RNA sequence: GGUUGCGGCCAUAUCUACCAGAAAGCACCGUUUCCCGUCCGAUCAACUGUAGUUAAGCUGGUAAGAGCCUGACCGAGUAGUGUAGUGGGUGACCAUACGCGAAACUCAGGUGCUGCAAUCU
RNA sequence: GAAGACAUUGUCAGGUGGGGAGUUUGGCUGGGGCGGCACAUCUGUUAAACGAUAACGCAGAUGUCCUAAGGGGGGCUCAUGGAGAACAGAAAUCUCCAGUAGAACAAAAGGGUAAAAGCCCCCUUGAUUUUGAUUUUCAGUGUGAAUACAAACCAUGAAAGUGUGGCCUAUCGAUCCUUUAGUCCCUCGGAAUUUGAGGCUAGAGGUGCCAGAAAAGUUACCACAGGGAUAACUGGCUUGUGGCAGUCAAGCGUUCAUAGCGACAUUGCUUUUUGAUUCUUCGAUGUCGGCUCUUCCUAUCAUACCGAAGCAGAAUUCGGUAA
RNA sequence: GUGAUUUCUGCCCAGUGCUCUGAAUGUCAAAGUGAAGAAAUUCAACCAAGCGCGGGUAAACGGCGGGAGUAACUAUGACU
RNA sequence: GUCGAAUUUGGGUAUAGGGGCGAAAGACUAAUCGAACCAUCUAGUAGCUGGUUCCUGCCGAAGUUUCCCUCAGGAUAGCAGAAGCUCGUAUCAGUUUUAUGAGGUAAAGCGAAUGAUUAGAGGUUCCGGGGUCGAAAUGACCUUGACCUAUUCUCAAACUUUAAAUAUGUAAGAAGUCCUUGUUACUUAAUUGAACGUGGACAUUUGAAUGAAGAGCUUUUAGUGGGCCAUUUUUGGUAAGCAGAACUGGCGAUGCGGGAUGAACCGAACGUAGAGUUAAGGUGCCGGAAUACACGCUCAUCAGACACCACAAAAGGUGUUAG
RNA sequence: CCUCGCAAGAGGUGCACAAUCGACCGAUCCUGAUGUCUUCGGAUGGAUUUGAGUAAGAGCAUAGCUGUUGGGACCCGAAAG
């Protein structure tokens, strides 16, 4: 009892129905795999910088 | 059976431009890259070491991230009826940065340019850009031109 | 397989958790004992009736083993495991690869 | 034991040659690709007859060779065997195959069978060169290994001298001067390229500008 | 402009054959006590700048040169191709309609450009 | 009378036990079976110049091999060919010239590589430790393999550097259980000590039907649920095979291509051959042959009338109108 | 098991069965024994039948070869 | 067939269901036998077959991905409904343009590499072999091969310098651009850089086209997981109404006009109706609509008559037509 | 929503939600101060680790449609045991 093998047919119909949705922009995307030693020494840049603003209003 | 392994089907993706084989010649090791460029890949067969799949041969993106050796580049590859971002992480040679946006960063400037000289000047701009439009009218002369009279030719053999 | 009896390589023994000496041997087996817990439950599973009450595996492909390699580090004491790729044939004794020779007789 | 040609007519498959992949194709019976007198000069064998193919299709082997021998044969036997040069045209390398016989259509890649050209449309099958005289003895030789082949091809007076790739006026302008010296069966021309030295060696009837 | 050190592009820089090269430089070149390396001071290492040489390298020029590079309504709007028809043909195939369009070929022009530092009739 | 602490009987333990019990006795597949493996994978092609892409498509390969064939540094240049040197010959060792790689890099193939990625030598163990991210396969699970960092500890080199196995693309493995390594840590619940046991982290023992049951036959004495998803009979498409018919005309026929024939080729027709296919029928269309009887086809065996003949006659052969 | 009578029932005990006044130092259970240990336990020796070794057995199950050459034509092959 | 015995036969009696009885057929054991009959466990299980009951309204599929002792079935993603929710000129796109990438198919190429292939011509041998001269020769002369040189005919799915068309990645601004000069443990020879910032300058011709009955987001659940057809690309097969892929469009799920007839072709997609105009196709009569107009062609003792489509070929004609 | 502005606009505050960088608790790993029944004690500061967590609670209960699992389980059906 053989059967149909494969076939991409009517696979493009369905993906368009809903979809082919663009990627999804964002500002601020992620530090997900970024360089540990960068991201370290940024972690204390920023808290440096959020210190400096802070005694800014006193 | 079936062979789908990791570099199938690269025979000539991979290869190395007739008479360009050897040594990647020393400037695409002095060109620098930071975060938020956009850069192309381009596979190298001599480097077999931090080599794109196949798959983001000829495909831009952009740097997130810049380590020792390599660039990571993002791509949104489709997959399904969506997109996901996929995170690559590239040797220099694989890589070259894309001339996709220099016809934005010529335009910017330009437009700063005719804006500030313009508006100094009193406005007067249109510095949006307009596709090609049909040309005007225009009186072509006889003058030393005389239309040459052209008919169908018979037919020929000559072998 | 030749590998030898000597490896310099990392020990984390935390009185030296540096490169040391270690002497190298291959890991065997060790003895049944009753008494480890699924011996014992499955002892127990065995009696009276019903024949055999756990699977008996069958249809054997692999026709070779990992070899393990039981590193010692012979200041600190503490021994480490490394399991090498499949082989058929694993000496850890000597006769090195040998240069230029000519085949015998 | 060979499958009516009618089977392989067309060109339903790509390319198959005989290969490292291949490796077990049969001979072509069409081995011998010139007749007649095929050493003759360039000068010898002005009038050029082309059988020329008007379909896309498929010649066997064994129709090249047959149809060799109907045209070879009646230009001999009339004309005389030194009176033209028949060039054959069209080398088959491409191999037929045949799924030979118990199961039925499992596993059907057939073996080599026979060996086909593979001919486009305006092909030329057959070059024959002789001498204005001979024509009428030439044409009648192709006509009749028509034929032997399958599907329409048109007798063509070329306008080229002999298997030159020059028109007769133009091989004569080029000849009476100096550029054309022998060879072989065929001929070398004089370049206004590269050294001048041996360039001069070579031809030396030229370099006058006169006879 | 020359030359050198370090280069970028990586044949318009390569190849073959000859001819020419002032000054400086580079080089070839001399020695084997020393560090160092060889079957061999050829390579390599050290010492001399003394005792020699433009022969070679190197630089340049020549050639209806090989190659390579660039261009052109040269070929060719050809081959191929996206789109169309209740178009032609027994078929194989082909013509037309709205677009895109090569490669070979042929012909002409060309034969390294150039960054940093030092030096030189 | 006999027998005698032996037999016997009871409980465990070993042997034996198709006499009997229970169960099982892969998949894909141009039906199933035999076979092959298209069942887990790799190269090239099919694949239609991103990606993807099927058949029991095509040419091959994988269950390994390596303490170096791994890592680093230095030096060197390969296949071949030319011209030379006592024995020396086609092939021995020595030298010079040419040499874009025509060599080699375990293995299939395809990439890649020349002061190297190849050859020779020198020093070594980074084939190590920790735990994340990423790419292919993808569900964006797992496994395999791979990439780029971080934190160690090291190797090598004057150094810049390079090195987390083998130039790249294949070379492999869950839960439960056992076993070992690890910290010297948690638990045995009335409280301790000590054996023992149980946890935690990381390996090994294997599933190749490779996301991973523990598995022999026979049935013509056979059974049930189904299947026209599927074989055997009619019929359908196909026409390789079979059968019948042409075209060219080299030859045959004393001479003479075609009276009668006909090679090499080549174009077709037919569906009383056999195949290929699997569309209809598996809640059933009664198999072979004969008997009997009807009717139809024509590719005419006979009978009617003709044209050919290598037709003297006689006989025969080829052909036409003809069922 | 074979199947009246008559006549005759050949060779084979390697296999699978069956079977034996057999051998002996191979293997082998529970108990019992010994050793270590605080004890659980661990290791050891000893050991029934059986298996193994050996002998019998086909009117038990059953079996009962392959290649060369070779005789005054050829053929054939008693012979090798 | 047999009929004086292994004869027939009544009654009584024994043997009971993995049991009996069997001169042996799996026979017989109450029309039941390769395991009787009765009740119960029992509404046994069933990936299989059949059926599943009112109307209207709106939306509306799948036969594909991955894993499964998976292949008539499941899980998983996809397609589908529903409920909505946060916002709103906003952001959105099966499209174009412009800028910038990627690719090795088609064609092409072979007097470019690799591999095949026809033909000669001219060279080179102390040297592949043959032959005359010869004592031989690293001898000369014919010679046939191999090679080299410039040519020549022809080819490639698993060859290639070049190299399309279609298809494909990215970009076209307020998440932008420029100035000033803070933070750090990273990095620099270095306040060097890197990253993130404070403060300042320029509005919608604010940076191409077209469209936008808006855009974004969350949860849950159905059915499906046999597909089949057409143009083009395309593999296996002589082929097939055959088998297997690619892109789109269909059929399935869909009537309506046309192709007489017909799932898939052409046209066109459906609320109930009126008038008009059409499509594809037609207008002698069947049959709505010109036995219309115009120029030619064709006469068939089996003429011909419209796509898909219901077939015809080589080869011939002093039939006729035009070249 | 608030302030200014006739309006267009501009600034102010910004819940829900979304994106991103941090902080808090446990696990893992590192660090190991003051002290101590010299082996107890584990402050403090850290880390490409990790959790179904914290960061001014959102639950509990009744009921309905749809969906899930077990049940004779939508209805009728074996051969068997
Ligand atoms: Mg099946
Ligand atoms: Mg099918
Ligand atoms: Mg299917
Ligand atoms: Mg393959
Ligand atoms: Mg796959
Ligand atoms: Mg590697
Ligand atoms: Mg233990
Ligand atoms: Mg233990
Ligand atoms: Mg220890
Ligand atoms: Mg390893
Ligand atoms: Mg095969
Ligand atoms: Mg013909
Ligand atoms: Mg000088
Ligand atoms: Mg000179
Ligand atoms: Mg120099
Ligand atoms: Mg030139
Ligand atoms: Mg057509
Ligand atoms: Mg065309
Ligand atoms: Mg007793
Ligand atoms: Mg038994
Ligand atoms: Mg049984
Ligand atoms: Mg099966
Ligand atoms: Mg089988
Ligand atoms: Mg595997
Ligand atoms: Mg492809
Ligand atoms: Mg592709
Ligand atoms: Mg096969
Ligand atoms: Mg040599
Ligand atoms: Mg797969
Ligand atoms: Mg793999
Ligand atoms: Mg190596
Ligand atoms: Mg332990
Ligand atoms: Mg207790
Ligand atoms: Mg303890
Ligand atoms: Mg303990
Ligand atoms: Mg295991
Ligand atoms: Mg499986
Ligand atoms: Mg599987
Ligand atoms: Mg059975
Ligand atoms: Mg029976
Ligand atoms: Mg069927
Ligand atoms: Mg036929
Ligand atoms: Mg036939
Ligand atoms: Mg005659
Ligand atoms: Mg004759
Ligand atoms: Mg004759
Ligand atoms: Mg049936
Ligand atoms: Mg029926
Ligand atoms: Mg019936
Ligand atoms: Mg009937
Ligand atoms: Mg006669
Ligand atoms: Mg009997
Ligand atoms: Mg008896
Ligand atoms: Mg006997
Ligand atoms: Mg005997
Ligand atoms: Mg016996
Ligand atoms: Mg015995
Ligand atoms: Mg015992
Ligand atoms: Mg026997
Ligand atoms: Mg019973
Ligand atoms: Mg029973
Ligand atoms: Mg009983
Ligand atoms: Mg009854
Ligand atoms: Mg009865
Ligand atoms: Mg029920
Ligand atoms: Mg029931
Ligand atoms: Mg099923
Ligand atoms: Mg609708
Ligand atoms: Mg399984
Ligand atoms: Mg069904
Ligand atoms: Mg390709
Ligand atoms: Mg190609
Ligand atoms: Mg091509
Ligand atoms: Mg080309
Ligand atoms: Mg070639
Ligand atoms: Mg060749
Ligand atoms: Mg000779
Ligand atoms: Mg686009
Ligand atoms: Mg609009
Ligand atoms: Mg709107
Ligand atoms: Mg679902
Ligand atoms: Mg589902
Ligand atoms: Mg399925
Ligand atoms: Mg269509
Ligand atoms: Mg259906
Ligand atoms: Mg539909
Ligand atoms: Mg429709
Ligand atoms: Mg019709
Ligand atoms: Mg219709
Ligand atoms: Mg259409
Ligand atoms: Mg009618
Ligand atoms: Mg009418
Ligand atoms: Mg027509
Ligand atoms: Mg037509
Ligand atoms: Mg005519
Ligand atoms: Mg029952
Ligand atoms: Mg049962
Ligand atoms: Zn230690």
């Amino acid at each position: 009892a053989k059967s149909k093998n494969h076939t991409a047919h009517n696979q493009t119909r369905k993906a368009h129905r809903n979809g082919i949705k663009k990627p999804k922009t964002y500002k601020y995307p992620s530090l997900k795999g970024v360089d540990p030693k960068f991201r370290r020494n940024h972690k204390h840049a920023l808290h440096g910088t959020a210190k400096a603003l802070a005694a800014a209003k006193k | 059976g079936k062979s789908h392994g990791y570099r199938s089907r690269t025979r000539y993706m991979f290869q190395r431009d007739f008479r360009k084989h050897g040594a990647v010649h020393l400037s695409t090791y002095l060109k620098v890259y930071k975060v938020g460029d956009i850069v192309d890949i381009k596979a190298n067969g001599s480097i077999q070491k931090g080599m794109p799949h196949k798959f983001y041969q000829g495909k831009t993106g952009v740097v997130y991230n810049v380590t020792k050796s390599s660039v990571g580049v993002i791509i949104n590859k489709m997959v399904g009826n969506r997109y996901l971002e996929k995170r690559l992480n590239l040797r220099v040679e694989h890589i070259k940065h894309s001339k996709c946006r220099q016809e934005f960063l010529e335009r910017v400037k330009a437009n700063a340019a005719k804006r500030a000289e313009a508006k100094a000047q009193g406005v007067a701009v249109q510095l949006k850009r307009q596709p090609a439009q049909p040309r005007e009218s225009r009186i072509v002369s006889t003058e030393g031109n005389v239309p040459q009279t052209l008919a169908p030719v018979p037919y020929e053999t000559f072998i | 397989v030749n590998v030898p009896k000597t490896r310099k390589t990392y020990c984390k023994g935390k009185t030296c958790r540096k490169h040391t000496q270690h002497k190298v041997t291959q890991y065997k087996a060790g003895k049944a004992s009753l008494f480890a817990q699924g011996k014992r439950r499955y002892d127990r599973k065995q009696s009276g009736f019903g024949g055999q009450t756990k699977p008996v595996f069958h249809k054997k492909a692999k026709t070779t083993k990992k070899v393990v390699l039981r590193l010692e580090c012979v200041k600190c004491k503490t021994r480490a495991q490394l399991t090498l790729k499949r082989c058929k044939h694993f000496e850890l004794g000597g006769e090195k690869k040998q240069k230029g020779q000519a085949l015998q007789f | 034991a060979r499958r009516p040609a009618r089977c392989y007519r067309y060109q339903k498959n790509k390319p198959y040659p005989k290969s490292r992949y291949n490796r077990a194709v049969p001979d072509s019976k069409i081995r011998i690709y010139d007749l007649g007198k095929k050493k003759a000069t360039v000068d010898e064998f002005p009038l050029c007859v082309h059988l020329v193919s008007n379909e896309l299709e498929q010649l066997s082997s064994e129709a090249l060779e047959a149809a060799r021998i109907c045209a070879n044969k009646y230009m001999t036997t009339v004309s005389g065997r030194d009176a033209f040069h028949l060039r054959v045209r069209v080398h088959p390398f491409h191999v037929l195959r045949i799924n030979k016989m118990q199961q039925g259509m499992r596993g059907a890649w057939g073996k080599p069978h026979g060996l086909a050209a593979r001919v486009d449309i305006g092909q030329i099958i057959f070059s024959v060169r002789t001498k204005d005289s001979n024509k009428d003895v030439v044409v009648e030789g192709l006509r009749r290994a028509r034929y032997k082949f399958p599907g329409q091809q048109k007798i063509i007076l070329s306008k080229k001298w002999g298997f030159t790739n020059l028109d007769r006026p133009e091989y004569l302008k080029k000849r009476e001067a100096g550029e054309v010296k022998d060879d072989g069966a065929f001929v070398k021309f004089l370049s206004k390229k590269g050294s001048l030295e041996n360039n001069i060696r070579e031809f030396p009837e030229y370099f006058a500008a006169q006879a």
